[PDB]
């Protein structure tokens, strides 16, 4: 209930700023912690430096809320066609991430929810077992952390 | 296209880290 | 269990990226994200302007395990004696980062969950009665963000 | 002492923006 959740609210923002502070520091709340922010350093770090290339290709992205499933599927379908590695899983992050932004710019923000929605499925179901095969998000963050 | 662009990348990325 | 766990943190490494991606371009996952991302960067802010008084004060922090309680509540206690504002509700914040940054730097990694409930704790039973009747944490992401 | 500091410094970026 309301009253619930305000506690329960409160207790993630200080949980959400400590792990920050901890991270700025290299040290980490959790496990859990330590892989998001590898993820969120890995994806601006990608994003920094093939920005050139990365603006390219998302330039040319011209979603419609009818058309969005099937970009994101075909894109996401080709990037692992020939195989995963954790440069891909990134790239894939990263190009979600700019899908949402560019969703956002055009006043689709319905699409946010659905785009994430998307994201974790594929994950979930296509990526997860060679994820698993390789060392687990663990194996990750020793090598993008 | 975006997805060959995107897979380009994503390899450069890896090789470079793992 | 061990399989639903492991699709629901896959969810909220989406949700975070995502959440991250959107604040870059100034945009927002939801109004928790929003409170979140305007404490963080409240925290950076409050620590990169007041660098050195704030490196001064908490270099005279000299917490063991069993003196944490008492370090914490204390300054605590003295900051909010004559009044509660969003300043000092950040420089709170700053305060309890410190102190686990300083915890885990002397291999007190225990304290930092114990901190983190401390806060909690001081949040939602002395700040939240003054952020409640002065417009919410809405109004902090207004003023600070 | 150290929460004097501390007071001082959130009412000066308190100012500022509120």
């Amino acid at each position: 209930g309301p009253l619930g959740s305000m506690s329960q609210s409160n207790r993630e923002l200080v949980v959400d700023f400590l792990s920050y502070k901890l991270s700025q520091k290299g040290y980490s709340w959790s496990q859990m912690a330590a892989v998001k922010q590898a993820l969120r350093e890995a994806g601006d770090e990608f994003e920094l430096r093939y920005r050139r290339a990365f603006s390219d290709l998302t330039s040319q992205l011209h979603i419609t809320p009818g058309t969005a499933y099937q970009s994101f599927e075909q894109v996401v379908n080709e990037l692992f066609r020939d195989g995963v590695n954790w440069g891909r899983i990134v790239a894939f992050f990263s190009f979600g991430g700019a899908l949402c932004v560019e969703s956002v710019d055009k006043e689709m923000q319905v699409l946010v929810s659905r785009i994430a929605a998307w994201m974790a499925t594929y994950l979930n179901d296509h990526l997860e077992p060679w994820i698993q095969e390789n060392g687990g998000w663990d194996t990750f963050v020793e090598l993008y952390g | 296209w975006i997805a060959q662009e995107l897979r380009l990348i994503g390899d450069l990325f890896n090789a470079y880290y793992a």
